[PDB]
């Protein structure tokens, strides 16, 4: 075995959302081996934070309509699914949003909690039409992984049923898109030696660099079981 | 509904003589496939009558059928349901193979129902006129059975029979192609 | 067997009689609590009877002979 | 909307009547997830009555097939509109056009028999994006009748019933608005007078 | 074969044939077998073809005839003849909810027929 | 998003679905160009041209 | 309450317990079959593809009845008489009904079918395993024409199997399919490009030589390999797939001036309505056949493949042509109105 | 019960009388107020049997203890209600 | 016009694309037609159609189980379906379906108790539909008797 | 992270060559992730020894025929591809095969050589027809990995290439077949959970149980660059 390890070379960060990562040198065939294995974990297994429960005062269910608000509660909730959140310390944080008057309610109207970071403060949530109208809600953000729909969550625990809580989808998975390209790394001697270019596209939260590190960690954790137990 | 396999062998020699469906040149349905999995009637051997080749009530397996083709047997009297003597049902031997099982039919099987279903199903599920000249595909001699024609001033044989069967005989003397000649036909030869 | 019952048909012959004989034997184990000749291996009474028939342990004639034997032993005890 | 349409899309959405269309036009004075008030233009606005049109939108209502009928506002606050402009979208309509379903990235090719005879292989992304998630509103009635033995009572006071069940019913014996329910939960408590008590 | 079930009879035997009664072929063959051994008046026969509908109504089970078609007519003709259905066919047994005389039931059914000989 | 079976087309002789798919991708092709130009702001003049 | 222990008990009861599946209409006996059930999460019944033929089951919303045989006798009659595996041959004709199609046949066809040279034409392998290793390594196409060494097992006069080793001129793909093929069968069965018609014969042959359990295993294997290679390929449809004959308008304009000449001769005096009706129908009927034949001669073949040096002709891998030639779905008739001429249509009276 | 055959024959007037358990004289079905069977009506309990299991109409005999006990007052046999499908 | 529009999108004129298998990462061996089809979810949801029944309420006269999911009904075992069991061997399956599964009142309860007792024995009886048939023929004034052994 | 680790459950060893390995429990999607990743390493990255070059005396090229030998030279070379060889110390060894007389020439006729070990000495190479016929060749075994054909060897290495040296395909890889099946592992609570069934098939130079261990090891060695 003349073992030949790759090392992380170039991190083009085109945007906070989109980031390209070249990787070399790779031995022949390891391009696709690592490329797909990482793609699968990055789509299905990636950990993140997302809105789980929302409680608006003066709102019993998600199908009602609040006066002075253009959007029905369902449409407001769908906007909160797209709310990009980082929790630093705790696993579960409840943010408060109180706003009034005429204007597009943005994510910045949420009371900035110390550890919590809102990635997109200009994110639209609600449009207030009448000046007398005020909206007040308590948005719970939990940390998990993958996709946890409200329907899969309405058939598990449900120890308490407080008439007033609304369950909405929360895509924990930060990763929106991922593709890997195997290009030739015309290596000093070897022409079969190749590079792996991983084009990642996330929403907020996870850093591209950090996410790749985590995904490789999960794969290596799973291999400990096979290298160890025979 | 009532028809059930009641007996194993009625011990009758009666048999429906089944010939090869050779309609429209290309054999439509071979005799081998038409008598495949049916009890044979009358010790029917090879051309030379001096040594028995096949016995009596013996299931025709694909192996027996392949032997039949080397010898080119055209006609075979086989035991049939219609000619079975069994009162209040039919014998396993007159019927033959349960086509669904691939072996001899079991006594007690409700045959009639299977028959009705199997005739009925295709119908329920299933719910070029350039024939001017007969051209013959393989060389041979013209055989005209059932034919009464008059010679016209052209030199040509103009047929005036209703039922006319032109056949194509080879060398050895077997029938291989058929061709229904109509009324009002000009024969070349 | 487990998958297919062709082998057990080849032992007795009539599919119909195979079913009667396997039924009779499965009833013995179901009701009488008759011990199975082959290891159970978490198999239902329907499959065990077919195993026993396949291997040629169970059969209409054999079952009848042992019925007479147990029945004569009970006659002996009563008299 | 349909990406590949014909043009009948808009005609059908408007003529069906399920869309709110502007008779008078003018500028929108007030939008709400419930109502649209438009201030009419002087040229169509008659000098007799006050020239303010109110279209009340129908919110999330039951259909005959128990599908959902919801009207949402199309226009924004302070938008100028002409006669015959779509003011609010009906249930299966995009900005004025008829939108019966959802267009999707489709590829024609076998999968491991998961598309055998017309069988369809769909991405999880479709479920996540709640595309083809559908809303259904069912109507259940509870009838209090008068029998030979006597009138039936709609009390929360029901013989042989768990506190779990009666938690969801309020004083009269009616489930609360907003309450999630599942098979066997009592919606309206009703008790019937029994004559013979022989046991 | 089911089409060619019935046969018309000429002359008499030792039973009640006389001119032109239509009886099933199996039953007249049974008579002819015992007649040929014992003698008595020989009976000339002629097989008749029945096309499906009539052949099914000519079956000597009136429970099968009634279930098929024409139930009103079948039951008046059976009621006047005082006809007795011994439940030989499959339709007859399915109607009374019994074991079919075929497949699995053929074993059991043949055991009942021999129980008719004694006990 | 969806994987449909090729064999349910030539027997069915509804070729409309295939033309709809080709045009649908072309429609979305131009939507993807406009989406790209809107993400990068660019000129109202240039968007107007395209 | 649907308690967790109840699921474990239910799993234990269903074990080795057969269930009857029925589809309307039940035309023949195979419209009811018994299966051993497999508990699945979700509300839809899952049906095995190969029996879809007997039920005439296609999954565009068909439904099925489930029935539970309760007695030991009913369980045995279901397992022995009515089981799917045991009802392989039809009660009508000897030809069997259990046979895969669609994707399953498409995948087998792609692999079996061999193209010109491709990757690693005319290599030599030690058995199908070197072949599999070559293909999966990416040094060989499935359609590479290369000689491999395969050892077939032919039955002798008794029950003993004779072993025979010989070099075969087939393709990588067919060698790898030989691995699925049970011992007893000839290699000539896999050596052709396989379609649904050939695979049905393959399973019948295997049933009559080897017997039931081997054909059962072999049938499963064919399904697994067929799907597996069916997704590895990826043929589909398009807009250029349907090739149109270049000399279509030449046969249309000729036929069209011809029919025009007979319509002008109609006012002259040689023609009744019946005579001209027959003459025009004959002209268009021959034109249709002509355009269809030219369309089928530009689609079936018309493959300019430069072989290892110069040009060759071989069979086209045009997608719709492969679908039709394999017998996977459409027939030549359906392709006649797809890329060819639609033809003469007949009125509800039957007159054309 | 297990039988051999079934026969069909014309019903004699007297045969018809054998199966009968009484002559229904009146068209009366049930009483509009006490929805119980009328005297010698089409649903008469005196003829076809008791409406409720082992209970006479006027209610004097109840429970499985009373078996075939034809109540003197109303004239209703204390048997199962099943009888009203067979009589 | 469609190919011209595709060129404006910088998409292929064939409208076929190179695709990669998500599982293996390897490419599919030929171009695949990809694009946007407008798709519809029809009213026929599996949620509404799945139905199952072990035992339930039973019909008034015929005593057979009711039909329909709204009435918690047994599936109809029709003439066609019966003939299938006749073609096979299956005599016990058929009797089951005729008797303890439908009319036979005593039989169905007795066999339920046996199945919980784990006896898996039938103990058949007489279908109530047939008892009715007899009563309906006697109501016509035809004497129809069962003749004993 | 509620991480859910698999553990090696059952090792059915049907033969020293063929061995089935069930693996559970696996989370949804890891069946194919681990299944394929391992399949690719086990085919194209398992290292081994194989015959690269063969020089037979009295043979100028591989298309000729030697008298007294049933098999053409091509067929002989194909048999040498199937020759199972272990080199202990060296990376490259040239073995000599000299044999005469009537009989099936086996791998035992190769002159031993201390470090080199021939796994299948009964391996058929040549059939000699006439007794006067003698065959002599020098078989070069190199150590490499994956599959390196003569077509991919002439396009890369263009150094010393004299006429007479017969080049044959060298199947370094000890793994002959590998396939993985994902079956549903109905798990306490999760029905989404699956099992991985890896059906391996080598020649016998490398142990399947050890080969899987090696393949996973190579995979984890590549993850050393991504820190954790
Ligand atoms: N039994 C029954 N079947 C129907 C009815 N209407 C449509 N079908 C069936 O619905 C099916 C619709 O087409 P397919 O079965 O897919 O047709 P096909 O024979 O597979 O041919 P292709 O469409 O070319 O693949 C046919 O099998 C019809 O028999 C009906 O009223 N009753
Ligand atoms: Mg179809
Ligand atoms: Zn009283």
């Amino acid at each position: 075995t003349e073992f030949l390890k790759p090392r992380l070379v170039d991190i083009e960060q085109v945007s906070s959302t989109h980031a390209k990562v070249t990787l070399e040198p790779l031995e022949r065939g390891f391009g696709h081996t690592l490329g797909n294995a990482l793609r699968r974990i990055l789509l299905s297994s990636m950990p993140g934070c997302a809105v789980t429960e929302v409680e608006i005062d003066g709102v019993l269910h998600e199908y009602s309509t609040k006066e002075g608000v253009q959007e029905d509660i369902l449409e407001i909730l769908l906007n909160l699914k797209g709310l990009a959140v980082r929790v630093q310390g705790k696993d579960e944080v409840i943010l408060t949003l109180n706003k009034s008057g005429i204007g597009p309610v943005t994510a910045a109207d949420i009371t900035h909690d110390g550890d919590v970071e809102i990635v997109k403060p200009q994110h639209v949530i609600c449009h207030l039409t009448d000046e007398n109208a005020s909206i007040s809600m308590r948005i719970k953000v939990q940390r998990g992984r993958g996709y946890v729909p409200a329907s899969t969550r309405i058939h598990s625990e449900e120890d308490e049923r407080p008439i007033g809580r609304l369950l909405v989808d929360a895509c924990y998975s930060p990763v929106e898109r991922i593709a890997y390209n195997v290009e030739a790394a015309r290596v000093e001697q070897r022409t079969d030696l190749d590079k792996l270019v991983i084009e990642m596209e996330t929403n907020g939260t996870i850093d591209p660099e950090e996410a790749i590190r985590r995904a490789a960690t999960i794969l290596a954790e799973q291999l400990e079981a096979f290298v160890d137990l025979r | 509904q009532d028809l059930v396999v009641t007996e194993d062998d009625c011990g009758t020699h009666e048999g429906i003589m089944m010939t090869p469906v050779i309609e429209g040149g290309d054999v439509k349905e071979p005799l081998r496939d038409r008598v495949l999995g049916r009890v044979t009637a009358e010790d029917v051997l090879k051309p030379g009558t001096a040594d028995i080749l096949v016995p009596r009530n013996t299931l025709l397996h694909e192996q027996w059928c392949d032997l039949l083709e080397e010898n080119s047997v055209d006609a075979v009297k086989v035991r049939s349901v219609v000619s079975c003597d069994t009162d209040f049902g039919v014998c396993a031997h007159c019927y033959g193979r349960d086509l669904a099982r691939g072996h001899i039919i079991n006594k007690g099987e409700a045959i009639g129902v299977i028959a009705a279903q199997s005739i009925g199903e295709p119908g329920t599920q299933l719910t070029a006129a350039a024939e001017s000249s007969i051209q013959v595909k393989n060389k041979g001699s013209i055989k005209l059975s059932n034919v009464k024609s008059v010679v016209n001033s052209s030199g040509k044989l103009v047929i005036t029979s209703r039922n006319t069967e032109l056949k194509l005989i080879d060398e050895f003397g077997r029938t291989k192609e058929s061709y229904k000649v109509p009324y009002g036909a000009v024969l070349a030869k | 067997a487990r998958v297919t019952v062709q082998d057990a048909v080849e032992k007795i012959g009539n599919r119909f009689d195979l079913v009667l004989v396997a039924a009779r034997r499965a009833r013995q184990m179901q009701v009488g609590g008759k011990d199975p000749l082959v290891p159970e291996e978490n198999d239902k009474t329907t499959v065990i009877a077919l195993r026993e028939i396949e291997e040629g342990l169970i059969n209409n004639q054999i079952l009848d002979v042992r019925e007479r034997q147990e029945q004569q032993e009970q006659e002996a005890a009563e008299l | 909307k349909p990406l590949v349409g014909t043009g009948m899309e808009r005609a059908v959405a408007v003529d069906s009547g399920v869309t709110a269309v502007a008779k008078r036009g003018g500028v929108v004075q007030y939008v709400d997830a419930s109502r649209i008030v438009i201030k009419v233009n002087e040229d169509e606005m008659y000098p007799g009555e006050a020239g303010i049109d109110i279209y009340n939108l129908t919110k999330y209502t039951r259909s005959n097939q128990n599908t959902c009928i919801n009207q949402m506002p199309c226009v924004s606050l302070g938008e100028p509109v002409e006669r015959g402009d779509v003011l609010a979208d009906g249930p299966s309509t995009d900005l004025g056009e008829l939108a019966l379903g959802q267009n999707m990235r489709v590829a024609f090719m076998p999968w491991n028999g998961y598309n055998f005879e017309d069988s369809i292989l769909v991405s999880e992304r479709v479920v996540q994006e709640d595309r083809f998630t559908t809303i259904h509103i069912q109507e259940l009635a509870c009838v209090s009748r008068d029998t030979k033995l006597g009138p039936e009572e709609i009390t929360a006071d029901i013989p042989n019933v768990g506190e779990a069940a009666l938690s969801k019913l309020d004083e009269s014996g009616i489930v609360y608005i907003g309450a999630e329910v599942t098979g066997g939960d009592i919606l309206v408590g009703k008790v019937t007078p029994k004559g013979e008590t022989q046991l | 074969r089911q089409m060619l079930r019935k046969a018309t009879i000429v002359n008499a035997g030792s039973s009640d044939f006389l001119e032109g009664e239509q009886v099933e072929y199996s039953r007249v063959k049974i008579a002819n077998r015992e007649l040929e051994a014992n003698g008595k008046v020989g009976a000339t026969y002629s097989r008749d073809l029945l096309g499906i509908t009539k052949a099914s109504l000519a079956t000597e089970s009136f429970i099968s005839a009634a279930s098929f078609q024409e139930t009103t007519r079948v039951l008046t003709e059976a009621a006047v003849a005082g006809k007795r259905d011994e439940l030989r066919g499959l339709k007859e047994n399915v109607i009374v909810g019994r074991l079919i005389p075929a497949g699995t039931g053929y074993a059991y059914h043949q055991d009942r027929m021999r129980r008719r000989a004694a006990g | 998003d969806i994987v449909l079976n090729p064999l349910g087309v030539p027997s069915r002789m509804n070729i409309g679905q295939i033309l709809e798919t080709h045009l649908g991708m072309a429609a979305k092709g131009i939507g993807d160009k406009i989406n790209a130009m809107l993400k990068q702001q660019q000129e109202v003049a240039k968007l107007r041209e395209f | 309450r649907e308690e967790a222990v109840v699921w474990d008990i239910l799993d234990e009861v269903i074990r080795e317990h057969p269930v009857l599946l029925n589809r309307a209409p039940t035309l023949h006996r195979l419209g009811i079959q018994a299966f051993e059930p497999v508990l699945i999460e979700g509300k839809a019944i899952q049906l095995h593809p190969l029996v879809c033929a007997a039920y005439n089951a296609d999954f565009d919303g068909d439904q099925m009845a489930v029935h539970v045989p309760l007695t030991l006798e009913a369980q045995l009659e279901a397992r022995a008489l009515m089981m799917s595996t045991n009802n392989i041959l039809s009660p009508a004709n000897g030809e069997p009904i259990i046979v895969p199609s669609q994707d399953v046949v498409l995948g087998l066809y792609y692999m079996t079918r061999d193209c010109v040279n491709a990757k690693g034409e005319g290599m030599v392998l030690t058995g199908p395993k070197e072949a599999e290793r070559l293909y999966r390594s990416g040094l060989a196409s499935l359609h590479a024409r290369v000689k491999v060494r395969i050892t077939e097992y032919e039955k002798d006069a008794n029950g003993e199997l004779v072993a025979k080793t010989s070099l075969k001129d087939t393709t990588v793909g067919r060698a790898i399919l030989w691995m699925i093929v049970p011992k007893g069968l000839p290699y000539s069965i896999v050596n052709q490009a396989l379609g649904k018609k050939a695979i049905s014969k393959m399973l019948n042959t295997c049933y009559r030589i080897l017997g039931l359990k081997p054909t059962v295993i072999f049938a499963d294997q064919i399904m697994y390999t067929g799907f597996a290679y069916a997704a590895r390929s990826g043929a589909s449809v398009g807009i250029d797939d349907m090739v149109i004959p270049e000399k279509k308008h030449e046969i249309i304009s000729e036929a069209e001036a011809e029919v025009a000449e007979i319509q002008e001769q109609f006012q002259s005096g040689l023609v009744t309505a019946g005579e001209r009706y027959n003459k025009v129908i004959d002209i268009w009927a021959a034109a249709n056949d002509r355009v269809s034949k030219a369309m089928m001669d530009n689609l079936q073949t018309e493959t300019v493949i430069n072989r290892d040096g110069q040009e060759e002709k071989q069979v086209s891998f045009n997608s719709i042509y492969m679908m039709a030639d394999s017998g996977a779905r459409g027939s030549a008739a359906q392709i006649r109105q797809l890329a060819g001429m639609r033809g003469l249509m007949a009125k509800p009276d039957g007159s054309i | 019960e297990e039988f051999d055959a079934i026969k069909i024959a014309l019903a004699s007037p007297d045969m018809i009388r054998s199966w009968s358990f009484g002559e229904v004289k009146k068209p009366e079905t049930i009483n509009y107020r006490t929805f119980k069977p009328e005297r010698d009506g089409l649903f008469c309990a005196r003829i076809f049997g008791p409406v409720k299991d082992y209970e006479c109409l006027c209610g004097k005999y109840k429970r499985l203890k009373h078996r075939g006990v034809i109540c003197e007052k109303c004239g209703v046999e204390v048997t199962q209600t099943k009888v009203r499908r067979e009589r | 016009e469609i190919k011209e529009l595709l060129k404006l999108g910088d998409l292929p004129t064939s409208g076929q694309i190179r695709l990669y298998d998500g599982r293996t990462g390897e490419q599919f061996e030929r171009p695949v037609t990809v694009g946007y089809m407008y798709m519809l979810k029809l009213n026929h949801l599996v949620d509404d159609k799945m139905h199952a029944r072990s035992t339930g309420s039973y019909s008034l006269v015929t005593q057979q189980p009711l039909g329909g999911k709204a009435q918690f009904g047994g599936q109809r075992f029709g003439e066609m379906e019966v003939w299938a069991l006749e073609a096979y061997g299956a005599a016990y399956t058929l009797q089951e379906m005729l008797t303890v599964k439908s009319d036979d009142v005593n039989g169905r309860t007795k066999m339920y108790k046996n199945i919980v007792d784990g006896n898996h024995q039938m103990e058949p009886g007489m279908p109530e539909s047939f008892n009715v048939l007899l009563k309906e023929i006697r109501s016509l004034g035809i004497n129809i008797e069962l003749e004993d052994e």
